[PDB]
Parts: C-alpha cells; sequence; structure tokens
C-alpha cells in the first residue's frame, strides 16, 4: 500500500506523506517518530515498532507477510547511498529474521538506518 | 483537524465514472503551499498532491490517466478523487490522508456493482413450418447470474445458459420453443449472490 518514485523530490514527498500517515495509524509520539527517522530506533518500543512496520510496508520494503523485499529498499536507498552500499544493505538486512513481525520491522529499520538515516532526505 | 467523508461506501457501475470525496476544514482562504492530499487504494498510489504539485511520477500506471484530483474543489475543503471508466480493479478500500495545519485520514469502500442491467434480446424463426423460434438474452456483470425462462403462463421453461468472461461475466441464454405470434416470454437474470432480479420481455 503506497508508492515508489524516481526523483529526489518525488521521494521526499512520499517520505513526508508516509511518515505523517504512519504517525496517524500508530499514534506514535512526534519525538519518537523523529528518533526513528533520525536513526534512534528503540527496537523494543512497541510504538516505535508499529511505526517502523507501517512505514516499511507503505514503501513496500516489507510485504503483506513480513518478507523483506529488495526492490523496495533499492527504490528508497538509491537516493541516499551509492549502488554498492545499496547491494550491501540488501544482503546485510536480508539476514534479519523475527517471528515477532513488529520486532522485525524495528530491526530492519535499525539495519537500514545504519547505512544512512532517513532524515537525510530532509537534507536533499 | 478532522477529515470526514459523506459516504463510507460507493457502489458504482462498471464503466460509469466515479467521484469519491473527502472533506477537511478550511477556515480562511486555502493555502496550497501547506496542503497535502494523498489518495491510495490497496498496494496502489492514486494521488500524491503536495505543495501545489500533483506528483505524476508515483501514480500507478493503471490510474495514470483515468484518475484526477478535482483541484477546483479543494478551495472548498473538498478533496475529490475522480476516476473515469470504472473498471473491475477499481473495487476495494481507498484511503484519503489530508494534511493542512493538522492531519487526518479516512477510508472509503468502493464496490463496482455490475447488475445485469443491459439485457440484449434476439428472437429467431428457426423453422417457419414448425413455428420453432429461438429467443435469446445476453447480459453482462460481475456476480455470475443464472437465467430463468418463463412463458406467459409463468411456468418455468428450460433454456441453455453459457457463462464466459476480465472479472466481468458474460451470460448468454437461448430458448428454443414452438410458439405462435403475440406470445410473450420472459428472460430473468438472477444475479444469484446479489439478488438483482431483472426480467426482459420478448414478444
Ligand atoms: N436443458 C438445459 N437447460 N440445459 C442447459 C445447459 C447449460 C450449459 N451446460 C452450461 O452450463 O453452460
Amino acid at each position: 500500500g503506497g508508492e515508489t518514485g524516481s526523483s529526489i523530490e518525488s521521494m521526499k514527498a512520499s517520505m513526508i506523506v508516509q511518515q505523517i500517515l504512519c504517525q496517524l495509524e500508530t499514534g506514535i509520539d512526534q519525538q519518537k517518530a523523529n528518533d526513528v527517522i533520525e536513526g534512534n530506533i528503540d527496537v523494543e518500543d512497541k510504538k516505535v515498532q508499529l511505526y517502523c512496520e507501517c512505514i516499511l510496508k507503505q514503501f513496500h520494503i516489507l510485504d503483506k507477510n513480513n518478507v523483506f523485499k529488495p526492490q523496495g529498499i533499492k527504490a528508497v536507498m538509491e537516493l541516499l547511498i551509492d549502488e554498492n552500499s545499496v547491494k550491501q544493505l540488501v544482503s546485510d538486512c536480508s539476514t534479519i529474521s523475527e517471528e515477532n513481525p513488529h520486532l522485525k520491522a524495528s530491526k530492519l529499520m535499525q539495519c537500514i538506518s545504519k547505512y544512512k538515516t532517513w532524515k537525510s532526505f530532509d537534507f536533499l | 483537524f478532522t477529515v470526514t467523508v459523506p459516504k463510507d461506501l460507493y457502489v458504482v457501475e462498471y464503466g460509469s465514472n466515479m467521484t469519491i470525496e473527502c472533506k477537511f476544514p478550511v477556515e480562511k482562504q486555502l493555502d496550497l503551499a501547506a496542503l497535502i492530499v494523498y489518495w491510495e487504494m490497496e498496494d496502489k498510489n492514486i494521488i500524491q498532491f503536495v505543495h501545489g504539485e500533483e506528483d505524476l511520477k508515483v501514480q500507478h500506471s493503471s490510474y495514470r490517466q483515468r484518475a484526477r484530483l478535482l483541484k477546483d474543489q479543494l478551495s472548498l475543503g473538498n478533496a475529490a478523487l475522480q476516476i473515469t471508466d470504472v473498471k473491475l480493479q477499481d473495487a476495494g478500500v481507498y484511503r484519503c490522508m489530508i494534511s493542512y495545519g493538522g492531519a487526518d485520514y479516512k477510508r472509503i469502500t468502493v464496490k463496482v456493482n455490475a447488475p445485469y442491467n443491459k439485457i440484449n434480446q434476439r428472437i429467431l424463426v428457426v423453422d417457419p413450418v414448425t413455428s420453432e423460434h429461438e429467443l435469446t438474452c445476453q447480459a453482462e456483470g460481475y456476480p455470475k447470474a443464472e437465467v430463468i425462462w418463463t412463458s406467459s403462463d409463468h411456468q418455468v421453461l428450460s433454456g441453455k445458459t453459457t457463462t464466459t468472461n476480465e472479472k466481468l461475466f458474460n451470460v448468454t441464454s437461448t430458448l428454443r420453443i414452438n410458439t405462435t405470434t403475440n406470445e410473450i416470454f420472459y428472460c430473468t437474470f438472477r444475479r444469484l449472490d446479489p439478488e438483482e432480479n431483472h426480467t426482459a420481455e420478448l414478444v
């Protein structure tokens, strides 16, 4: 459920829209949502988890059955990091395996964020 | 800040157009610089209009020219999605997120009701010596339908019904009968799961 575009501005737009909408679904504090965006990801915080889950599924990085999808993460991180660092992100964050799906979402956000925080979009 | 919706479910005919609305509060003049309007279906982006600009690059190709935000009406706190030639993929749960000072979202349901409303009819004199005629009815819609033939006596006759198809069904029914002039027969398309009985008359 969501979108994937190919120009920084379209992406920044989709970033601000999906962030707002996932705050609306989850209820997450604005400050916690920023920390998520900023890299500061409390993996075990349930509101953090739900926001990670909403937002990764909106950008189709997790599919309906919580499966990590390389296509969607490429579409988002192509705009913040190089091609090879994208390849390395895919392979590193593919090993994340959690039967707790929200815990899985917060851990992927961790794993992605360690390559570049998503607030880096605000910096483009 | 509270986004609202006049109808929670739209029931719209296959091919006929569609406009689904989402209201939101506008006290003073509208400031397009601070408005965001996002429509999505399921696994599908429909409208992403942010800061005056409708992002055409994120809109799904299957909406890429059928759908559009009614920009004139935003100044009326009315975010209206319009969709031309409603197909069968267009059915499902939509969502409208608005952001203008605050932010809210609402969901709308859209069934594409295809009742077997345009019944076609044909009568063929198979045999003028035996008065054998062939009476046909042909209609099209999404829930499959059976066809029941009845003479003027309202006794049930037996006809041959062939059902084919992407998601819309085409149901052709034929009745061979030895009948005289001015006699009336009736082809009813029972749309089964949704009871939308429609009876066409053949004279
Ligand atoms: N005597 C009859 N009314 N026969 C109907 C045959 C219908 C045909 N087999 C079909 O289902 O496509």
